[PDB]
């Protein structure tokens, strides 16, 4: 219930040489009211990691706020991009270090491993940290039974930017068409070695 | 202050270590280790350290012994200021028990010495402790059923060895037991062959007849792992085999 | 049951509450004092909920933010009060909670003006309008309704004269008085509005 | 999940199946659940899943400690001992559900771990809410004395009984067969749309940024 | 007893000095020279490297020369070792402002922090000072490009262009003779390549014992750049061509 | 200048503070312990006491008990003996409580030998100066009689004398075997050898400077102090002997 | 679980089951823990805290052990061991074992729920039988000592067969036909029969397949 | 009672780190190498005496799977650096998954022996670290000072005479360069130095595939 | 002597603690106090310090228990440190228990407590010397020194010119067993008049002894008594 109170949901998806992260906009208050529309969900850590945070929302900004501390610190330490999976890892140890009072998150981890050769990386966790990596999809939040539904009856495999771009956006906004807490907007970035493209959807306000 | 202290000289050296090691000297007792193919022995001299109190005689000479049990099967002899040895031994059985608290089995011998060197290098460390004057030798058989013999300073230097002296006398007890291990170059014949050698080894660097009654003998093989001393009537066997040529 | 509300339009930004001190069932005061807390620098804290976790929390972030500027000798950019103001709430919700409702109104060069919503749960965001209490549920909709980026403040002032009316008309507690905040052209003003 | 375990000849043979779910909803159709712990050592989880990654983390990593610092190959029941003297110093939480397999001088050991901390040496064992399942095929099948790919088979039998009866059990069939030489852990072992148009979703804004 | 041993670093001498604090002085005196300068385009810190050996990797090395945050970074002069320390601190700092209040810390309220922790160790407790002295520089929205001077005492000022280390006085020579306020980017690294070859007593700056680094502010976000011994090459023959 | 601290060793690899506080100890008043056939005898000699006149009769008691059958006497500073039997107290009632039987002797004279050592490692501590003879008997076992000297050295003896002219009563006792002797009939040699060694000792101060005690088969090998009834005649013999 | 210690003329015989948990998770368990050489302990409750009881015993046991040492020279399937301590010089007492294991469960009784059966043989008091109860209450059996599920169903048996001075035969076949009888009323114990007869000397290990025949 | 044992000179030097550093110049001498295909670490000391287990006394020492360690100095603070970079190692690897960067475990490192010339009560470690390993970024070959600082080289040596060994090197070595062809310079620049003639039995060389470290025969067949 | 009577902890090459032998040092400066028993009392006087004309005089004995008093030489803050001390001992075995403290246990306690100031460095031994009087079953007077050590007397004297107060202890010893209570008064102002006119100001007087709780003597009481003696 404490994952009700404000709502929210994150996807992500990849494709060839791209991959895809996405999340609902609403901030919700006590469960049916709302009080804003511009609330996101995702936050940049560098160009090749990303993280999707859903659940309630003064843990989404304190995690939030933890992971920008660590990972700036790791890239002045080191002089260079953090590593993907690197973050990944350490946000799994952030999320068990507070095993007994966890932050009430369910994130998504989005980025391309470097190998140049960028490889896209998916990963969702539970709150205390538990993370399974994916090659295809990653879902969290309130929704995450409607995104699954539509993930695996749409999901493409090796898209290109574009209909990477237009299947996640038609998951996303079916899944929270069929879900009262969650919506009030949509956005949508698309990663690409070179470049990111993010959208704001025409999404229902129900 | 900079050799009161164990902080460095001019030259780079740290004298407390040096004067530590000349207390150790000072003591006058002679240990000598030996390993054989699956067994290891350790002889001591069964004296009281050079200190200010002298041997009484009402004193309980049985009761004087440099050899100690860590475990059951690990052992050791400690040569230097009496208190600072029973301390190290008190500590490497700490170490030992906890090892085997938090492992769930036995420590070897090899692990045991680095523990033992990691807290003497805390004494070489920090001003505010007095480094421990107490040389030590100790052995073991490992989960390969191979024997370990190891030995440390008050430096915290580990090392392992065929053969050692703890004594007055290095560099000609070395020559002794180099003579003697490449003169050796049944599981019985080997523990005995090695007994006879370290009591050998002691005649000789200590340059005098050994009676039964004054030196210990303590002994591992692969036959009983377990740290035990032999009898003095086994010792006075083993004197009188030596001279019978 | 303390209503607060606001509304956040491009050259000012506006916060309101009833002015009523309740203690059980008698109202202590009809010109409560305890809700709005003025920072030095631009800048207004109102808090709602109980009188003592309001005067704890509302004193403690004003005397912290005052240090902060004495002690750099500038003033605190209206972001960066909102988010020290959410991270010590939410440091505290874990122990001992300050059980507050909280807008941030404030104005900066570098951003403007600016108006946060904040729960007691420390769920904050940035908002164009907000409100909290009971009196929320009849409120928001209006600011819903005749909000626009290019009002006018006296137009906003409307915009509240009708939420105002709307608790009179409607909300359980016929809250009556209210207090306002106009913060614009670089000036903070106080109003009293009786029904 | 179901997750066995079983001894065989101068090898141990840990066997598992591959779905995660959120309650009723399978969350991942191609979890690994055989951990490494090291070399000789490998161990499963069948828990909360972030209590069992991260102790098997701890673990690993201590054990690799360990052996820079000892440099002998690491026993299992130093594992064992770690593991539940870690679980014992919660009062019951963190619950971890470990088969834990590896072979060292003393032989090839496989144990069985539970949430509270109480360990068991076992010849075969299942966890796991297709445990049941499984160890039918086990008591059914197994025998003291077995050839490495006859484990291998009654591993993979045990698994499939559990992927095909437990609901939450499904996927495919992971196995890792640990020797004191070295470790096989074969992940694959057996396994049992529409394009949209361009342009069809209608977007508010878009803004483009070059990296 | 211990308090022969205790040589008493927190103790006022008859003049109203620490000699701790002086002697850490006089180890940064000795030290090779950092600049520091300000241009309308940004800052500029250059340093001149202790040549140990030919075997240095000088790929990616940078040994004066150092990175707060994005937005600040640092010129050393004195024992690096403290002044890794110390770095890493003032890293530790400016994302805990950060984290604090969501927005980047003031190069001002960064200097103060860490010269408080420099004066910590003057005034409290028996342990020796940090042998160091910072030049560092930064930008904010609040003040601008900004440059300040720090001290084993906790001392700091503010200055638009200043020297530190050995022969550091004849670069102040230098840079009050030839620094202007308003002054481009180009400019400034010539000038600084002059004031280090100046101060390192080479009619030519060779550009294998010069760091030189610059933070600069364009489309609202600060950028810093580290040159290498290509671009610094570059900029030589520039200054030799004038 | 290195005997200013127990904690540095000098550069003949000695701790002249511990010989020091052997020096003191030598000078201190004498205590002796003896087994003997049917049991064990302490005796402590207070001949520092001569001087003071007023003190109460037998009020100064050096022979202190832990168990109510082991003695423990001391030779140095009664305030630091009594940290020491304080401490031996503390470890057999810690022993009983985790195992309920009482101490070994040789586990609890092991565990004071350490405490004893632990303060000759530090600069900060006072090293304890006493030397402790801890004793005991059984009929199966018969004696056990340890001395642990301020070094944290613990030997067994049949015999021993610390403090004030122990060479002598060393001398003295060494001419027979004791262990043949009973405790009673020893009583009688052990005054002769008082009045022989020390010179401040004589017939009109032996009834009240010398502490007696003994653990035997007629106190049902448990702790006693000599009745008044058991000295006199002794002592009588003594001085009629002499 | 059924755990059976029985005194006899020359030795302690102690006797479990080996059946863990309606579900039976283990089968061949070893509620009979070795301590030391000449000390042995029964479990029974629950499992994780006995069991971490049984490890830090037996590093008191080993502490103790090591201590103990004085300076200087002195002087149907079984598995046989002889003594390597001959002359009991340095093993602990089995009251000393059984006394601090009662210690560290009374001060964690609020939450420990384990009984224990100690035997042994020392130089003392010859061999001997301890029972620590629930609690952290010690108490010393000289005929007997029972506990567990199925101990119960075994009590008035036990009583009406024990003799005061039985042989190593009578006393084996009377604590096997108790386990017997014991595993046959209980559900909760089963298995294998683990018995462990220690003795003066030496310590043999006796594992025993069984069957209940009966025409009651 | 703590209080620095390391204080300021009058000329603002740090006398017990210059000291320190003697003791390094004094104990025997270790080098590395870094190739443009890996990086090597090497060092020697006196013969055994017939009864030292060789085995035993190693000084190059394994830190994790591509990182290895030497040193000139004490053993025994050797060993107790060794345990801790061993910790630090392992503790990143629980924090990110991933083994240990080399820069990152140098600078803890280097931090950890900085903290032993002010905290009170304390002496410097009296021993220079040459760490070698292998990442994502290259190959990395660095000395840490018994002062705390810390330098990223191409080519070194740390003990005795590494004026001379650096002469050496600094005439032998080449950007480019083999692994068979730097520890030919290693071995080379080893005996160099050595008074007499150098066995394989006073040569000691880990290379960084994991770190490994040689083999007597090995060294031998380098020898030839 | 100047090396090693610079911190406590120090043994000088004679085996002496001179921190501690000054601290006894500082005792034979305090006004002089006598202290005497018969088989029934314990009788404390003492010379109370007066350090100008305008002055009252330093008190000079002090109750601890209803059958525990003190008298004090040396440093009056270390003093009331272990008078406090001893007082708060006594009312609590009076508080946990309902019975009075063993004298014995008392002393020890305070002798513990003075030794436990001379291990460390960061301490110094208290530069007191006190005298207990009491009747726990018997008169009974103790003495405490620096050093941590403790003795029991038939009869006891320090401070300033205390000699001739022994001297006259010495003399008197055999006579105060058996002397009844004015006797044994008169016997302990004598000793202290030796020390030195007396007067009621500058002379504390108190007794305790069996039915008897500690008292110091009224001044009226106090100048028939000092009359008697003159």
């Amino acid at each position: 219930s404490i994952y009700n109170y404000n709502g929210g949901c994150v996807l992500g998806m990849s494709g060839s040489n791209c991959v895809a992260i996405a999340c609902d906009l609403r901030l919700g208050a006590n469960t049916f009211t709302t009080v804003s529309t511009k609330f996101s969900k995702i936050f940049k850590m560098n160009n090749n990691v990303y993280v999707g945070l859903s659940g309630l929302a003064t843990d989404i900004q304190t995690l939030y706020e933890i992971l920008r501390y660590r990972v700036n610190l790791y890239e002045v330490r080191q002089d260079a991009e953090m590593d993907v999976e690197c973050f990944a890892n350490m946000l799994s140890s952030i999320l068990y270090s507070n095993r007994f009072s966890p932050y009430f998150v369910n994130p998504i981890v989005v980025g391309f491993k470097l190998k140049v050769n960028y490889e896209p990386y998916l990963t969702a966790y539970d709150l205390i940290g538990a993370k399974c990596e994916t090659r295809d999809f990653v879902v969290n939040g309130v929704t995450s039974e409607q995104l699954f539904g539509m993930c695996e009856s749409l999901y493409v495999k090796d898209q290109d930017e574009n209909g990477l771009f237009e299947t996640i956006s038609q998951c996303l906004l079916s899944a929270l068409d069929r879900d009262c807490i969650s919506g009030w907007g949509a956005e949508v970035l698309v990663l690409t070695p070179e470049k990111i493209i993010k959208k704001k959807l025409k999404a229902r306000m129900d | 202050y900079d050799r009161h202290l164990t902080i460095f000289s001019p030259d780079g050296n740290l004298y407390q270590i040096e004067y530590a090691i000349k207390a150790v000297k000072n003591t006058n007792i002679t240990s000598v280790g030996v390993k054989g193919e699956n067994c290891a022995v350790i002889i001591s001299q069964k004296k009281m350290a050079t200190q200010y109190i002298s041997q009484d005689k009402l004193l309980d000479y049985n009761n004087i012994t440099n050899i100690y049990n860590i475990t059951d099967e690990i052992g050791c002899s400690m040569v230097g200021m009496p208190g600072d040895c029973l301390s190290m031994v008190y500590k490497a059985r700490s170490e030992a028990s906890e090892f085997l608290y938090s492992n769930g089995y036995n420590v070897n011998a090899e692990t045991l010495c680095r523990n033992i060197c990691d807290k003497i290098q805390v004494y070489t460390q920090h001003a505010y402790m007095r480094l421990h004057a107490c040389s030590g030798m100790i052995i073991g058989i490992d989960e390969n059923n191979k024997p370990e013999l190891f030995k440390f300073d008050p430096s915290g230097f580990c090392a392992g060895y065929r053969a050692c002296v703890i004594g007055n006398k290095e560099q000609e007890s070395i020559s002794v037991l180099e003579r003697l291990l490449e003169k050796r170059k049944t599981i019985d014949e080997d523990i005995r062959n090695t007994t006879i050698l370290a009591i050998e080894a002691l005649q000789t660097i200590l340059a005098f007849d050994l009676k039964a009654s004054e030196i210990e003998v303590a002994i591992v093989s692969t036959k009983n792992r377990n740290f035990t001393q032999i009898s003095e009537k086994e010792i006075d066997n083993y004197l009188t085999y030596i001279a019978e040529r | 049951m303390d209503t607060l509300i606001g509304l956040r339009g491009n050259n000012f930004v506006v916060l309101a509450a009833d002015t009523y001190s309740i203690n059980s069932i008698i109202k202590l005061k009809n010109d409560d004092n305890t809700k709005f807390y003025d920072i030095h620098g631009n800048k207004c804290l109102l808090l709602g909920g109980s009188i003592g976790d309001r005067l704890q929390f509302g004193e403690f972030i004003r005397k912290n933010v005052h240090l902060y500027q004495y002690q750099n000798n500038t003033d605190m950019f209206v972001k960066s009060f909102a988010f020290f103001t959410r991270k010590n709430l939410a440091y505290y919700l874990r122990r001992n909670p300050f059980e507050v409702n909280c807008l941030i109104a404030g104005y900066d060069k570098k951003d403007g003006y600016q108006l946060y919503w904040c729960d007691y749960l420390s769920n904050m965001d940035s908002v164009n309008k907000g409100a909290h209490g009971y009196g929320a549920y009849l409120v928001s909709a209006i600011l819903d309704k005749y909000y626009h980026e290019n009002l006018t403040v006296d137009e906003a002032l409307d915009i509240f004269k009708l939420c105002f009316e709307e608790l009179k008309k409607r909300f359980l507690l016929t809250q009556i008085n209210y207090e306002l905040r106009i913060m614009y052209d670089n000036k903070v003003e106080t109003q009293y509005v009786t029904v | 999940t179901t997750i066995c375990g079983l001894v065989c000849q101068n090898a141990v043979i840990l066997g598992a199946d591959t779905r995660a779910t959120e309650g009723p909803i399978v969350a991942d159709k191609n979890c690994s659940k055989l951990h490494y712990i090291s070399k000789n050592i490998w161990c499963a989880g069948a828990g909360v899943a972030g209590d069992l990654e991260h102790t098997t983390l701890w673990l690993q990593h201590n054990v690799e400690l360990h052996r820079l610092n000892t440099n002998t190959q690491p026993r299992v029941s130093m594992c064992v001992s770690r593991l539940t003297q870690e679980l014992f110093k919660y009062q019951g939480y963190k619950v971890c559900a470990i088969v834990l397999g590896g072979v060292d001088v003393n032989g090839p050991q496989l144990y069985g771990i539970h949430p509270h901390g109480s360990s068991c040496l076992l010849p075969f064992t299942a966890l796991g809410s297709g445990s049941l399942n499984a160890m039918a095929v086990l008591e059914a099948k197994y025998r003291d004395n077995m050839t490495i790919e006859e484990g291998k088979n009654l591993v993979c039998e045990a698994i499939c009984a559990g992927i095909f009866n437990d609901l939450g059990s499904g996927g495919n069939v992971d196995i890792c067969v640990i020797t004191k030489d070295s470790y096989q852990h074969i992940r694959p072992y057996k396994e049992p749309p529409t394009i949209y148009p361009k342009g069809t979703t209608p977007i508010l804004s878009e803004k483009i940024e070059y990296i | 007893m211990a308090r022969r041993y205790d040589s008493r670093t927190t103790t006022f001498s008859p003049e109203g000095r620490l000699y701790q604090v002086e002697y850490a002085l006089e180890a940064i005196n000795n030290a090779s020279i950092t600049i520091g300068l300000i241009t309308k385009d940004g800052v500029i810190l250059g340093a001149d490297k202790v040549f140990i050996s030919k075997l240095i990797d000088k790929a990616n090395n940078y040994e004066k020369i150092y990175k707060i945050d994005k937005h600040i970074f640092c010129g050393v002069a004195g024992l690096n070792a403290d002044a890794n320390i110390l770095i890493n601190q003032s890293r530790l700092y400016a994302q805990r402002y950060l984290y604090n209040y969501n927005e980047v810390q003031p190069v001002s309220q960064l200097v103060v922090q860490i010269c408080d922790i420099k004066q910590s160790y003057t005034q409290y407790g028996g342990l020796r000072p940090y042998g160091v002295s910072f030049l560092i520089g930064g930008y904010d929205t609040k003040d601008g490009y900004q440059l300040y001077h720090t001290d084993p005492s906790g001392n700091y000022s503010g200055w638009f262009a200043t020297a530190i280390g050995t022969n550091n006085l004849t670069a102040s020579s230098v840079l009050k003779q030839e620094w202007k306020n308003d002054m481009t980017l180009e400019e400034g690294l010539l000038l600084a390549l002059k004031t280090l070859a100046k101060s390192t007593d080479t009619e030519i700056p060779k550009s294998e014992k010069i760091e030189l680094a610059y933070l600069t502010n364009k489309d609202g976000e600060v950028y810093q750049k580290y040159l290498t011994e290509k671009e610094i090459e570059e900029l030589i023959k520039l200054y030799t061509q004038k | 200048g290195y005997d200013l601290s127990v904690s540095t060793f000098s550069p003949d690899g000695r701790l002249y503070q511990v010989e020091y506080i052997y020096k003191s100890i030598n000078n201190n008043n004498t205590a002796l312990c003896l087994e003997c056939k049917d049991g064990i005898i302490c005796c402590c000699i207070n001949s520092n006491m001569d001087k003071n006149k007023m003190i109460k009769k037998n009020s100064y008691n050096r022979i202190y008990h832990v168990n109510n059958n082991i003695i423990i006497t001391y030779s140095g500073f009664d305030g630091d003996a009594r940290n020491i039997i304080d401490r031996a107290r503390s470890e057999a009632n810690t022993y009983y409580y985790n195992f309920h039987t009482n101490i070994p002797l040789h586990i609890l004279v092991n565990r004071i030998s350490l405490y004893i050592h632990a303060y000759t490692l530090y600069w900060h501590m006072r090293p304890f100066a006493a030397s402790i003879i801890i004793s005991s008997f059984n009929e199966k076992d018969k004696g056990d009689i340890y001395c642990i000297e301020p070094n944290g050295a613990c030997y067994k003896y049949s015999g021993i004398v610390i403090g004030k002219n122990k060479e002598m009563f060393k001398t003295e006792i060494e001419k027979k075997d004791y262990k043949d002797i009973n405790v009673r009939d020893a009583i009688e040699d052990i005054y002769k050898f008082i009045l022989t060694s020390d010179d401040h000792m004589n017939k009109n101060n032996l009834q009240n400077l010398v502490n007696f005690s003994w653990i035997c088969k007629e106190s049902s090998y448990e702790f006693q102090n000599i009745h008044e009834e058991i000295l006199t005649p002794a002592l009588n013999k003594a001085v009629e002997y002499i | 679980t059924t755990i059976i210690g029985i005194i006899y003329d020359n030795g302690v015989m102690l006797a479990c089951d080996s059946r863990t948990s309606t579900f039976i998770s283990n089968k061949c368990s070893r509620k009979i823990n070795r301590i030391n050489e000449n000390l042995y302990v029964c479990r029974s409750g629950a499992s994780a805290h006995s069991q971490k009881i049984i490890e830090i015993i037996k590093h008191y046991c080993v502490s103790m052990k090591n201590e103990n040492r004085k300076k200087g020279r002195f002087h149907v399937t079984k598995n046989k061991y002889f003594y390597e301590d001959k002359f009991n010089d340095y093993n602990p007492l089995v009251e000393n074992v059984a006394h601090i294991t009662k210690k560290i469960i009374y001060t964690n009784n609020n939450f420990l729920s384990c009984a224990l059966i100690f035997g042994g043989y020392d130089k003392i008091k010859k061999q001997q039988l301890y029972a620590v109860n629930l609690n952290g209450s010690i108490i010393e059996k000289h005929d007997f000592a029972v506990s567990g599920s199925g101990s119960i169903y075994i009590q008035s048996y036990l009583q009406d067969k024990y003799k005061k001075f039985m042989t190593k035969k009578e006393c084996f076949n009377l604590i096997l036909n108790c386990v017997k009888y014991a595993m046959h009323n209980d559900n909760s114990s089963g298995g294998l029969i683990r018995i462990v007869n220690i003795t003066k000397s030496f310590v043999e290990e006796f594992t025993v397949v069984n069957t209940q025949m009966n025409f009651q | 009672y703590s209080f620095s044992l390391t204080t300021f000179s009058p000329t603002g030097k740090l006398v017990q780190i210059e000291y320190a550093l003697n003791r390094v110049s004094s104990s025997s001498p270790a080098l590395g190498i870094r190739a443009k295909n890996g990086v090597i670490i090497a060092t020697e000391k006196k013969s055994p005496n017939e009864l030292i287990e060789e085995n035993s006394i190693f000084k190059i020492q394994q830190i994790s799977e591509h990182i290895g360690i030497v040193y000139a100095g004490m053993p025994g603070d050797f060993r107790v650096l060794l345990k801790r970079a061993r910790k630090e190692a392992i503790r990143y690897s629980l924090q990110y998954g991933s083994e240990i960067l080399v820069k990152e475990l140098v600078k803890i490192i280097a931090s950890i022996v900085q903290e032993f010339t002010q905290t009170g009560g304390v002496r410097p470690f009296g021993l220079s670290l040459l760490i070698c390993g292998v990442d994502v970024y290259g190959y990395h070959l660095y000395q840490i000072d018994p002062s705390g600082c810390y330098f990223n080289w191409m080519a070194t040596c740390v003990g005795k005479d590494y004026q001379n060994n650096m002469s050496f090197l600094e005439k032998r070595y080449n950007k480019d360069i083999e692994i068979e062809d730097a520890i030919h310079t290693a071995i080379l620049t080893l005996k160099e130095s050595y008074e007499g003639v150098l066995n394989e039995k006073n040569i000691e060389i880990g290379v960084a595939k994991p770190f490994k470290i040689l083999t007597q025969n090995e060294i031998k067949d380098y020898l030839i | 002597r100047n090396l090693y009577d610079t911190d406590n902890i120090i043994y000088s090459p004679e085996g002496r603690l001179y921190q501690v032998e000054y601290a006894s040092e500082a005792i034979k400066q305090g006004t002089c106090a006598v202290a005497i028993k018969s088989k029934d009392y314990v009788v404390v006087s003492g010379l109370k310090k007066c350090i100008s004309k305008l002055s009252f005089p330093q008190e000079k004995i002090f109750k601890i228990d209803d059958y525990i008093g003190i008298s004090m030489s040396g440093i009056t803050s270390d003093a009331k440190v272990l008078t406090k001390f001893m007082q708060n001992e006594c009312l609590s075995h009076k508080f946990l228990y309902n019975e009075n403290i063993n004298i014995e246990s008392l002393v020890r306690s305070v002798a513990d407590k003075y030794q436990k100031n001379t291990q460390k460095s960061s301490k110094r031994a208290f530069g007191v010397g006190l005298m207990i009087a009491a009747y726990h079953n018997e008169p009974c007077i103790f003495e405490t020194r620096p050093n941590g050590s403790y003795f029991e007397y038939d009869a006891l004297s320090f401070g300033a010119r205390s000699h001739a107060s022994k001297t006259y202890l010495e003399k008197n010893l055999h006579l105060f067993e058996e002397c009844s209570l004015e006797e044994l008064i008169l016997h302990c102002l004598k000793a202290l008049k030796c020390s030195l006119e007396l007067t009621i100001s500058n002379t504390a007087l108190a007794v305790v002894g069996k039915n008897h709780p500690w008292q110091e003597i009224s001044s009226l009481q106090l100048e028939e008594y000092l009359s008697k003696v003159k």
